[PDB]
């Protein structure tokens, strides 16, 4: 979720994110090691995201 | 960083007079200071502009582009660990 | 009449006896205080010293275990395997304390149990033990704090902590302090065409906590390129990132724009000649340039070997922004010079790199290995756990992994962190005795970079800059800014810095304690340097105030009827009488309540330091022997509203016990404005109330009056007390018409005039009622003024 912890293990616990880019006013966050919404992990999500990109949409 | 003010008596005299110019206009004072008291008695004429406030207002400080020009005295601390000669420069 | 002013001295002069008057030295007293001060910061060096030899042996010996699933570390977090304690609401901090665990507190944005911090506090709960030993061999002792630096913080008091939690201690005064050496900034922001958007927005936001994370004793100056090394502020040169100074860079930074070509080589020659100023007072060491850019092509190969071909210099370089554009010349420049290269993707990584580059320039006072273990103590600056003004000791705790076994082929040139502890000038306060000296003398210290530190006028609350806006940082009044400035006391101020010690004696002025007269005197100053560390402390002294009125006591009973002479009771037949607040041996403070403060000392003198109770209760008794024999006996005069007194010690006593009611003036005697002014003038002093205050006055109080009852009790001018009567108005105003006639006084505040809609108005600064007359009056060498600044005054807009 902070694009600033590239692993697993160092993605964990609060972060603060900054409302609308405004420097004052923090908002803390959780940390999650998601991945996308569409992954090559296997043959078959693969082909599905793929046809999703085969769609123009995503 | 408000201003303050404060008035006080400078001489040691006790009568004052004059003539005030307001404007195409003469008035009448005469200053007198109740000895050996901190009061100044004073007698303007009947009335016939710019507001002293005495009372402190927000404002700036000096203008720090002047006071940089003769900055105050200042003896800062003399060991500023620094330069050796054993030192890793592989970080980066 | 009224007063009696003469009355109060031969009642104190026929008791010759119960005195002791003795000399203030004036300058034995300002060498015992500042032997005691140093003496203080010794204890504190001492604990400091102890803590910062046992990290370092403990951590030498870690082993680094990466599986703290078994045999978990236990710990107490702050933000509340954690730990649950329990709390005893000492009044030392006023808040909850343990003594019996170390809490901690990791910033909201590091993980709990990371393969890092686990260790760090694993390895740290060996220092809980020195903690103890730390707060057991001297009580009174208030933070020790180890401000490690993984972002953690192991202060031993366990308290819950203090909303989002943004307090990352690797960024607090007295880390930097400890970290680091003093500093010579450049930064040379790069408003070129390639950075407009966000990337500009991210590298004023970096500069602007960047300016965060500088001293007072170390310099700094924002210069920018675009084919033309400008300077985006009005200096020119290096500006020792004042309080204000740093007002005017980060808003000059704001108000920036991308423009132009990006040409480096003109951008660091222009730098490289700023740091060579050598004629401007700088502070001569760790010559920094820290370049801020998104990327660049053309290596500055040519100007890195003219200038810098020493490698004096140390360039820092920031690639800010989201970008694709090359950063290999940003890395070989921060790699040929003695640099180091960092990057910023986006907010929030900011805070924890901007902050990076003090473990850079920790690296010649690590491998100084002990030469840089001193006692570091910073400038005055509010707790972050709301317990005052502290000062804090800084000792820096190095790495020794290797060390006797000599590897030296390792990251052993990094500090562990900062570990330190606070000073509250609470405590300060309490090894320099302000009682026995009259309301107007007191003490004052000053940094080498002459900010006050102890001194009356430093109120507890963050010094302000510039106007506010319509919708941390340390207390430094310089102590020029917190009194009057006039040619001979900046000599006094440069004199006490360089250390010399002496005295010296003149007529100057100093402004009434409420900031609405001024008044000539005379004050006998003096300085001495406290030998431990970098400071003078001095002692201002007028000339009356040489000798105090010490009160001996034995026989149990004259001290008895000076003990119940004051109860609350006799107010009928004896006045009102307040209590000033005074910390006896053990006597709690008071609440602002001063009639139960009464009782409680009614308790206390009834059980049974001791020359201030004996002293206050002398000043009791002589009180109420001038108020029997004459204000009870010529009881309500014409003209006289209320009558009242005040000595040193507290005793004020009004006599009609219904003005009591409205008496706004402070109980501490040392406060009130009046006091001191009646003390420092030879005549009567009349102190016109203020105007339209939310209470009454000026026509059911009556005007003020005042006049200190000088004493000769064997050749020596004391002046103990003051005594005055609030004149009610409308008899006096009578007696005036009886007589545009107006009464005046300096300061420019209407007694009266004899028009009726003025006298309405009592007690307004003439000025706002008849402009013209005063400021032609100003003109004819009567009514002087002075406009100083105070930094400490709280604005709505
Ligand atoms: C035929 C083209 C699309 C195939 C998608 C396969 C489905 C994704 C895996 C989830 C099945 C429950
Ligand atoms: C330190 O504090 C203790 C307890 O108040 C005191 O007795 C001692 O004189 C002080 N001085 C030292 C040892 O630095
Ligand atoms: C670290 O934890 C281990 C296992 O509990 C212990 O034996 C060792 O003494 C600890 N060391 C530190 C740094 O406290
Ligand atoms: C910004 O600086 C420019 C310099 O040309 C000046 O003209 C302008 O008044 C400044 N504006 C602000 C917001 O300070
Ligand atoms: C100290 O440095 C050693 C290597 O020199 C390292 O293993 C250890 O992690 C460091 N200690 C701390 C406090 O991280
Ligand atoms: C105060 O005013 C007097 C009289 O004008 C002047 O002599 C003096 O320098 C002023 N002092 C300060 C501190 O401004």
């Amino acid at each position: 979720s902070d694009s600033s912890k590239q692993t697993e293990a160092e993605c964990k616990g609060n972060y603060i994110t900054y409302k609308d880019g405004e420097v004052d006013h923090p908002i803390i966050q959780p940390r999650s090691w998601e991945n996308s919404k569409f992954d090559f992990d296997n043959v078959l999500a693969a082909m599905m995201a793929l046809f999703t990109v085969s769609t123009f949409e995503g | 960083i408000t201003e303050q003010t404060q008035y006080f008596f400078d001489n040691d005299s006790k009568s004052f007079s004059g003539v005030l110019d307001c404007g195409n206009c003469s008035r009448i004072f005469h200053g007198e200071k109740l000895m050996n008291t901190n009061l100044i008695f004073i007698m303007v004429e009947s009335k016939g502009t710019r507001l002293l406030i005495q009372a402190e207002q927000t404002s700036d400080g000096p203008n720090p582009c002047d006071m940089v020009k003769q900055p105050r005295y200042r003896k800062g601390p003399d060991v500023c660990f620094d330069n050796n000669v054993l030192e890793d420069y592989t970080d980066c | 009449t009224a007063s009696g002013v003469n009355q109060l001295v031969d009642i104190y002069e026929k008791y010759q006896d119960l005195y002791t008057v003795e000399p203030n030295n004036a300058r034995q007293l300002v060498e015992i205080a500042a032997r005691d001060i140093e003496k203080l910061l010794s204890n504190r060096s001492k604990a400091l010293v102890r803590l910062a030899l046992e990290a370092e042996k403990v951590q030498a010996a870690h082993q680094w275990r990466e599986d703290f699933a078994s045999n978990e570390v236990v710990y107490y977090n702050a933000k509340d395997q954690r730990i649950k304690p329990v709390f005893i609401e000492d009044a030392n901090f006023g808040r909850q304390i343990s003594y019996q665990h170390a809490a901690v507190h990791i910033p909201t944005d590091i993980y709990e149990g990371s393969t890092i911090v686990l260790n760090e506090l694993n390895w740290t709960s060996a220092l809980d033990e020195v903690f103890k030993k730390n707060r057991e061999e001297d009580p009174s002792l208030l933070w020790q704090v180890f401000g490690s630096a993984t972002g953690l913080a192991r202060y031993y008091p366990a308290s819950p902590w203090v909303k989002i939690d943004l307090y990352d201690v690797r960024r607090r005064p007295w880390y930097i302090q400890g970290a680091a050496s003093p500093k010579d900034m450049l930064i040379l922001v790069d408003v070129s065409g390639s950075v407009s958007g966000l990337t500009l927005k991210l590298i004023r936001t970096s500069v602007s906590e960047m300016l965060e994370t500088l001293s007072d004793d170390d310099f700094v100056n924002v210069a920018s390129f675009n084919s033309n090394a400008q300077d985006v502020s009005c200096f020119q040169h290096l500006v020792q990132a004042n309080v204000r100074n740093k007002k005017v860079l980060k808003d000059a930074v704001n108000n920036i724009t991308a423009k132009g070509i990006t040409d480096y080589k003109k951008g660091f020659s222009f730098a490289f000649e700023q740091l060579l100023n050598y004629n401007v007072s700088r502070a001569n060491c760790n010559k920094i340039i820290m370049l801020f850019t998104d990327g660049g092509e053309e290596r500055a190969q040519e100007i890195f070997n003219k200038y810098n071909k020493d490698k004096k210099v140390r360039v820092f370089t920031f690639s800010v922004g989201q970008h694709n554009y090359d950063r290999g010349p940003i890395q070989w420049m921060a790699c040929e010079n003695k640099g180091y290269y960092y990057e910023i993707p986006s907010i929030g990584a900011i805070r924890i790199n901007t902050q990076e580059y003090l473990d850079v320039l920790g690296r010649p006072m690590v491998l100084a290995g002990d030469k840089a273990k001193q006692v570091q103590w910073t400038n005055v600056y509010l707790d972050a756990l709301e317990l005052g003004l502290v000062i804090t000791g800084t000792l820096p705790v190095f790495n020794i992994t290797g060390q006797f076994e000599n590897k030296t082929n390792l990251k052993n040139q990094l500090i562990l962190g900062v570990m330190g502890v606070d000073v509250s000038l609470e405590d300060i306060k309490r090894l320099t005795p302000r009682f026995t000296l009259c309301p107007n003398g007191y003490y004052f210290a000053i940094d080498p970079n002459g900010y006050v530190l102890l001194h009356p006028n430093l109120q507890p609350k963050p010094i302000g800059v510039g106007i506010p806006t319509i919708n941390q940082e340390p207390v430094t009044l310089d102590f020029l800014d917190a009194e009057l400035e006039n040619d001979i006391k900046v000599e006094i101020r440069n004199k006490m810095i360089d250390g010399e010690s002496g005295e010296k004696t003149f007529r100057t002025l100093v402004k009434s304690q409420d900031e609405r007269y001024i008044d000539k005197g005379n004050r006998t100053y003096t300085w001495t340097p406290v030998n431990g560390t970098d400071y003078s402390l001095a002692l201002v002294l007028p000339t009356y105030s040489f000798y105090y009125i010490k009160a001996k006591l034995e026989e149990t009973i004259t001290q008895a009827r000076y003990s119940e002479t004051l109860k609350p009771d006799n107010f009928e037949e004896s006045g009102y009488t307040f209590i000033a607040p005074r910390d006896y041996c053990n006597d709690l403070k008071i609440s602002d309540n001063n009639t139960e403060f009464l009782l409680n000392f009614n308790e206390f003198i009834d059980r049974k330091n001791a020359d201030l109770i004996n002293r206050v209760l002398l000043d009791a008794g002589f009180t109420n022997e001038l108020v029997q024999n004459y204000w009870s006996k010529q009881k309500n005069i014409k003209g006289v509203k209320a009558r009242f007194v005040v000595t040193d010690g507290g005793i004020t006593r009004v006599y009609p016990k219904e003005a009591g009611e409205n008496w706004q003036e402070n109980p501490e005697t040392y406060e009130d404005s009046f006091y001191k002014r009646s003390l420092d003038n030879d005549n009567y002093v009349f102190t016109a109330p203020y105007f339209n205050k939310s209470g009454p006055g000026a026509y059911e109080s009556g005007i003020m009056v005042s006049k200190a009852v000088e004493i000769y009790i064997q050749g020596k001018l004391l002046k103990p007390a003051v005594v005055g009567i609030k004149i009610d108005v409308n008899s006096w105003i009578e007696n005036f018409t009886k007589t545009d006639c107006v009464i005046l006084d300096d300061g420019g505040f209407l007694l009266m005039a004899n028009h009726d809609d003025y006298t309405n108005q009592i007690g307004r600064f003439f000025g706002e009622i008849d402009p013209s007359l005063m400021r032609h009056l100003v003109n004819i060498s009567v009514y002087a003024f002075n406009k100083s600044y105070d930094y400490q005054s709280v604005c709505e807009p």
